[PDB]
């Protein structure tokens, strides 16, 4: 797909903080 | 005596060496960043001049050829006039730092950045940026925290890159600048292909996540080797007088900016001031002060302006905070040129013209990692009768060259490349009136008169510049700034796109609590803006014309 | 909404648009004439600057190359300083203008010419002016009348020609650029291949005939769309201080002007003026500014000294109306120069070199309309020391440019083709004294340099420097004026050519009373010194020598 | 009335000629040496500007290329900014005279040096020169005597060449450039190939000796042609003020020099010129008015440093006479750079880059004679951070081009020919400190970059500033003179060399009295500070690097 396409990146910031979210809880 | 630190850097390891080189400068550091050397000065007056009346700071960003290990250019073999990478550079390094040095501070500052080393494979500008945040802590001179900076790229697989090189910015779809302090983000400049609103705001958080490395290095390196801070005593403000003004005759400044007529509210304002300055003129005591009155009358009027966009009243022109200024798009304006637009947004005049030409007339860029051909220019002028004003007639500017390259920075992502098109393009956009962000009608009549010379770019991109001024926890967005309201807004920036996604993006933060939320309500808005301007633009000329120009190699 | 405004000047449809570009500039017009548009502005400030005791007053004509379809040449592919003819026609456009606003107006006046397309056929100077005078007319600002401008070629099988295209120019013996007002000529600037003084009369009454048309339609177009009239008060004169000072000190002023050293009579005339700002300079702690006394004494001797030049009396130096003052002439000064001449005529001296280049000697031209290259180069130098003052070396200014274009002028027509000569001319003209015109003086100087070199030139050439003084029904001119008497006059006429006809004319008239008598008599005298003049440059050099100098080049 | 003085300088005609040409000017001379024809014009304002503080001297020097008999070159053909070449003769005819005007002498003064004709052989600034001191006796002007300029060459067989022409000095090995008065020697510019001091001494003694015919000849041409002296009285002394200022503050601003620390300098000086300027200023009658005290105060100081230095006390910086301030020297600083290196001379610090390039890198020079193609270059920048102030940003000044110049010239001997290093160098001094003689660590910085590069340079070469205070028949040597020191000396010496000889000599001698034996002490001292300062650098660079740098081609 192009780069429009795509979603949030692996390293934004705020993946990272829901992923955290999601393992801490 | 040299006093050097090691940090990392994403995985650079970033070198800041002071008490070596130049140490009669108030602040001096030598920044080496992935083989890549700058030098920064600051040097700061230590008396204010008499009469001072403005804060003369001054950057210059500097690309020595013989970091590169060759010998200039040119007629004469010596560097001469700043470039338009170090025009451009020096303003990236200027506009950050400018709102962070205290208010009242007249002394005179002057940066200076020279690039004395570089293996050419990553842009020595993100040194240069820490080298200046580095040089302002070490000198004691008031500044306001230190500051980071970093360059964010964007490949769909990867990622986005932290600090990307020169090659790794070659395959990716973002072209970022993102400087800030620890807790606010405080410049944003960038290129991009059509990137959604939610990528091109990770990847801002994303550098404001990422240099926090440097803050925390400079802030070592100043409680280090840092020299005792200035004895600099911020002046104290009227409260009496301003409380005062407030009253006595603030009530018409309240009745005064409800006209949305020029000439009668500044006529009506303007005997406000006089009326008041007599009242009280000076602080009422002596009643000796003389501009005193009249600047704590101009505190009152600033404060009212905000406090009434923010309460949700008509601004200053009678219009919404949603409301985009009357459009009148014109295609075709100039007989024998390639491609012409006329693009009018309310009292904002932009008239825009693309020529066509063959392979020897695209520009030899005298670059330091080389020597490349641009096969695209787009000159921006801005002629003073755009303001009603005389002046100096001459060569392009500062401003101009980076009012340009937000232009060409919008338009970029739909040109054509020299197998699609094998032509160059030069549009040149000079702007016949001026109350407003006229980049922004560059960038709509750049893609109307490309979309009119024939060019195949790839969709219409158009331009919107935006505010917003909080107060407190209450903050209103502002579509289509206007001129008056560019210096009374607290973030400015200025969205281009296509109907798909953002082009560029530049932002201009001067408070601190601009959280996430606030930047996607503020982008949203601008993009309901922008899908407006492009829908009535789509009406004139929706596709580039079917046969090229009929004067065009 | 936008004003159109369409007309025919002679054959030409010639249309004024207001109303739609540049609506924030006091006066902006867009014109279209023979497919040549050009948009002019003019913005002039609503106060004046305080202190101000000059009429800062700037006329910038520009050629944007994407009106020709091209990208520009040179390293930064950008329009950057004023070209030769760039800065000839801002100064053309400037000339007509100047003496038209009110007495007291120290308003900052700009002008600004773009020319925005064309076709590469005519010159779009023409075009330039009109819009001058129409914006002018739009603005409000107190402006003398709408002025018309037009351009005259000569064909001796045609007759005159208006506005002469580029080929039609190739054919012609004439290229006059005429501008005046519905009753009087403004200025003439000429270029003639040895035309009768009745033939080069009779072109500026077909042009003042001519632009009738424009002034006719500018007034229209006013009455339509014009803003309403500055109410600007002029200043009243101070009756009282000039009778007091025309009264008790009238003759004291009468006799220092009849003193003839210089020196002696601003001795004695600075005396008279530290009596005058001592006896009448108080009144009330102070009657008027040293200034205004100065103001009015300036004032009064001037008023003096052209009732003097106009009652028969003898001029400042003692001279009659008809005298060329006495000449020394010189060849072949220098000893390794190709060429060189020595041109004194009083206290006016020229050293004049020329030299002989290859074809690849040539100065490229990069015109709007092409590529061309120049095999004669005038260039035209005046040093402050040539007037005894300390001043700053570096580019010629306006003046220099324009002098030597009028010396090229004034010459261009005995220059051999490159047929017959292939070779390039480079003359340069050094101004070593001046208190008169150093142009004329180097065009006489050009004359026998080029003679000197071994050049063939067609016949020696001369120029004199004329004046006219009109008080009431009376008239005087005045042969080969002195640097004091320019402003004394109200036509400054300088004519060239050889002993048949005249190769350039250059008037510049400020009243409204000259008629075509007095211009005949006026080139008749001009006649008789260029005659004199030639008489003596005869007796030195009066052919080209047999032979090229010792280096050919 | 032309008046013509012909003379013997060695075995060429000289002939002045003044009344013919720039009969305005103050004074103007024609001077015809060698086939060289230059026109020197001196003019003189007649009163001082108000509130002017400082002398307002210019030099102008300008090659014009019809004298050559050529068309200039470039795109304009049209001599334009000043070259080099320009620039450094315009400093060397300023240098010897600036001294020679009264103190107080306030009138602005401009000298213009025009080249007319030249046969290409020689150089003909030895003319411009001889025609400033002729323009300038001839004036009127207050100029304390006629001065006199030579060159001189040195063959090893010939012996002392007397203004060697452009074929002799290519077997010369010295380039010499003298100029002084009838009773002393007011400056020295040389160039030599490792001669010893004596032999260097000599050459300055030879001059001294051969233009004493200029002195003569101008001496003469007064006496017959010169104007009528100026009648300018100097400023008597205030002998009283001075007398109680020196009674009361001389033993405090005495301690107030034997302080070492700067800013406690600074301090305790300021406290004692507020005091100073408390008392016996002010408006009251008695109160010396406004800033003259302020300035007699200085006037107080530079008498008591001057005779600290002479009667053997300390140095403001605590060095005694004989002392060259602690060096740090480092090569290869930078990574990228072909060579480099930092030379630290306490306060006085220099990054000297060096660049290899090919035979395209060249410069061209258009120089009057012709063409030349220059394989080495040494660029000089001096940067406001160098000194800790704020200042401008662009172009080198005069002050820089001298330095680069002065650099050159020290470390042009040891340079390789084509034949044994085929390769273009490029030499960029940064000077990122000063408080002393930059220049001379910019040699020392280019000998330690050329030998870090691999260049095959004969040896090291290092540089010294020196200086000389005499008060009265005392003298005193200063070794490497400090910032400070600069203005209070009266002879500041410069000499470049290796361990073997002299290859750069420039002295500014600003008194009479200086004799033979005092140039040879002062020299016998710079031989011992410039050998420690070679000595110490070789123990660091000795010998070229084994090979061209791996990055270089």
């Amino acid at each position: 797909v192009p780069a429009n396409a795509t979603g949030r990146a692996l390293n934004d910031p705020r993946e990272k903080r829901r992923l955290q979210r999601e393992a801490e809880r | 005596n040299p006093v050097t630190k090691q940090f990392q850097f994403g995985q650079s390891t970033v070198t800041l060496e002071t008490g070596r080189i130049a140490r009669q400068a108030t602040g001096a550091v030598l920044v080496t960043m992935d083989d890549v050397s700058v030098l920064v000065t600051v040097v700061g007056a230590k008396s204010p001049a008499e009469g001072r009346d403005f804060f003369p700071l001054s950057v210059h960003y500097q690309e020595k050829t013989y970091a590169a290990g060759r010998i200039p250019g040119g007629f004469f073999k010596r560097e001469g006039r700043p470039s338009e990478k170090e025009t451009l550079t020096s303003r990236l390094i200027d506009r950050p730092i400018r709102p962070l040095f205290p208010e009242g501070f007249m002394n005179e500052v002057q940066v200076v950045c020279t690039v004395v080393s570089t293996n050419k494979k990553s842009d020595p500008d993100i040194a240069a940026m820490i080298g200046t945040s580095a040089a302002l802590a070490i000198s004691g001179i008031p500044f306001a925290g230190p500051i980071g900076a970093a360059r964010v790229g964007f490949h769909p697989e990867i990622g986005y890159i932290l600090n990307p090189t020169y090659e790794q910015l070659q395959s990716s779809s973002l072209d970022m600048v993102v400087a800030g302090t620890e807790d606010a983000v405080l410049m944003v400049e960038s290129e991009a292909d059509e990137l959604t609103e939610d990528q091109m705001l990770g990847a801002v958080l994303f550098a404001h996540d990422e240099f926090q490395a440097v803050i925390r290095a400079v802030k070592e390196l100043a409680a280090e080797a840092g020299k005792p801070a200035w004895d600099w005593k911020a002046p104290a403000e009227n409260t009496v007088l301003v409380n005062a003004i407030k009253a006595e005759l603030g009530e018409a400044i309240s009745q005064a900016y409800t006209i949305t007529i020029k000439q009668d509210r500044y006529n009506r304002l303007g005997e406000l001031r006089d009326q008041a300055v007599a009242l009280f003129a000076g602080e009422e005591e002596g009643k000796f002060p003389a501009s005193e009155v009249k600047d704590v009358f101009g505190l009152l009027e600033y404060r009212t302006v905000r406090e009434n966009i923010v309460n949700g009243k008509p601004r200053i022109d009678g219009r919404d905070t949603r409301t985009v200024r009357p459009l009148r798009i014109e295609v075709g304006v100039l007989g024998k040129t390639h491609g012409s637009a006329l693009f009018t947004r309310g009292e904002t005049q932009a008239l825009v013209v693309a020529t066509l030409g063959t392979a020897r007339d695209a520009q030899l860029l005298d670059t330091l990692e080389g020597e490349r051909k641009d096969a695209f220019m787009l000159h921006y002028n801005f002629p003073p009768f755009s303001v009603g004003e005389c002046g100096r007639m001459g060569s392009p500017g500062r401003r101009e060259i980076g009012h340009g390259r937000l232009a060409r920075r919008g338009v970029a992502a739909m040109l054509p490349t020299q197998d699609e098109f094998p032509y160059t393009i030069r549009v040149v956009s000079e702007i016949t009136e001026s109350n407003g962000s006229s980049s922004m009608a560059s960038v709509c009549g750049a893609s109307l008169a490309l979309m009119d010379a024939g060019v195949p770019v790839k969709a219409p991109v158009a331009g919107i510049a935006m505010g917003l001024v909080k107060e407190g926890e209450k903050f209103a967005v502002l579509t289509d700034i206007l001129g008056d309201e560019d210096h009374l807004g607290d973030m400015d920036f200025k969205v281009a796109g296509t109907d798909k996604g953002v082009t560029a993006l530049q932002m201009d933060i001067k408070i601190n609590g601009i959280t996430e939320e606030i930047m996607e309500i503020a982008l949203g808005q601008a993009l309901e803006a922008r899908l407006n301007i492009l829908g009535q633009m789509n009406q004139v000329i929706a596709k580039p014309r079917a046969e090229l120009s009929e004067n065009a190699p």
